[PDB]
């Protein structure tokens, strides 16, 4: 079986190329940013314009929902994150730490923790309350590129431009474990599973990877597309087919067939690299964002 | 920012 995702909706609102797309835990929003230093808000079924949040000096790289769906963060190059209130648009904290730019965060699970990466090589661990920095975790020699919390918090997965892949303690900020292949390309994504078994990982040669991080063994390899030069994306897909969904150089969005990681469809209409992908948690819907020839968000539609 | 932002 493989998917018929169809286009439904274009949405147009950046005044540059878009980098990060992700839907609310409770289906209602896709949440957007941009190098244009703004977050827009979107409808998730219809793609309607919401509204716009903004204060950042500087382009954003990322953004993440709180489990609650009430809060988002943001990582930017003015070099700080933001905790914004959805509802009211305000700005509750800025996190000030890191001495380069903010590349990537997240919440952990119970949303009183984010954790960030930066290209000042550390990961850094904040109380959402206080907006004060708990720990500072000289994690990489190079830029982090991406930064996750397991299924129950306790672990951080980070990856890094070093070729590096590790998992940290959160409580002591111990590294728990460095994961690597045969060879040393920049990682560029990493993320855990949804069943918090695995972690998916892009690396700067065209490839992804699902490890099992406790084995630390490469369990699948996904390969046809195109991903030498980006921060791109990947997702596991869980609503219909078990799929992985991946942003490409060649303007399209990738999906692979998890178990037998055959390319099941790929979806053209962008016009400039696909950089980030999101997937529905209840509808079989993908979210895609393109770069500054583009600055569109494309949202897809499939019956299984 | 990750739009531009190459290793
Ligand atoms: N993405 C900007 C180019 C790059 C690559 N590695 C880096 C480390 C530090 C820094 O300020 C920029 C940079």
């Amino acid at each position: 079986v493989k998917p018929n995702y169809a286009l439904k909706f274009t949405l147009a609102g950046h005044t540059k190329a878009v980098s990060s797309v992700k839907f609310s835990p409770n289906g209602e929003w896709l949440a957007s940013s941009s190098a244009d230093k703004l977050i827009k808000i979107w409808g998730a079924y219809d793609g309607k314009f919401e509204k716009t949040i903004s204060g950042h000096k500087l382009g954003i790289s990322d953004v993440a929902w709180s489990s609650d769906s009430n809060l988002l963060v943001s990582a930017s190059d003015d070099k700080t994150l933001k905790i914004w209130d959805v509802s009211s648009g305000k700005c509750l904290k800025t996190l000030k730490g890191h001495s380069n730019y903010v590349f990537c965060c997240n919440f952990n699970p119970q949303s009183n923790l984010i954790v960030s990466g930066s290209f000042d090589e550390s990961v850094r661990i904040w109380d959402v309350k206080t907006g004060k920095c708990l720990k500072t975790l000289p994690a990489h020699s190079d830029p982090v590129s991406a930064v996750h919390f397991n299924r129950d918090g306790s672990l951080i997965v980070s990856s890094s431009y070093d070729g590096l892949c590790r998992i940290w303690d959160t409580a002591s900020g111990q590294c728990l474990k460095t994961l690597i292949d045969d060879d040393n390309p920049p990682v560029s994504f990493v993320k855990f599973s949804p069943n918090g078994k695995y972690i998916l990982a892009a690396t700067l040669d065209n490839t992804l990877k699902l490890w099992d991080y406790s084995k630390g063994k490469c369990l699948k390899t996904y390969t046809g597309h195109k991903n030498e030069k980006y921060c791109i994306f990947a997702n596991f897909s869980v609503t219909g087919g078990k799929w992985i969904v991946s942003g490409s150089e060649d303007n399209l969005v990738y999906i692979w067939n998890l178990q037998t990681k055959e390319i099941v469809q790929k979806l053209q209409g962008h016009t400039d690299v696909v950089i980030s992908t999101a997937c529905h948690p209840t509808e079989n819907i993908i979210a895609s964002a393109a770069l500054e020839n583009d600055k569109t968000i494309k949202l897809w539609k499939s019956d299984c | 920012a990750r739009t531009k932002e190459t290793a």
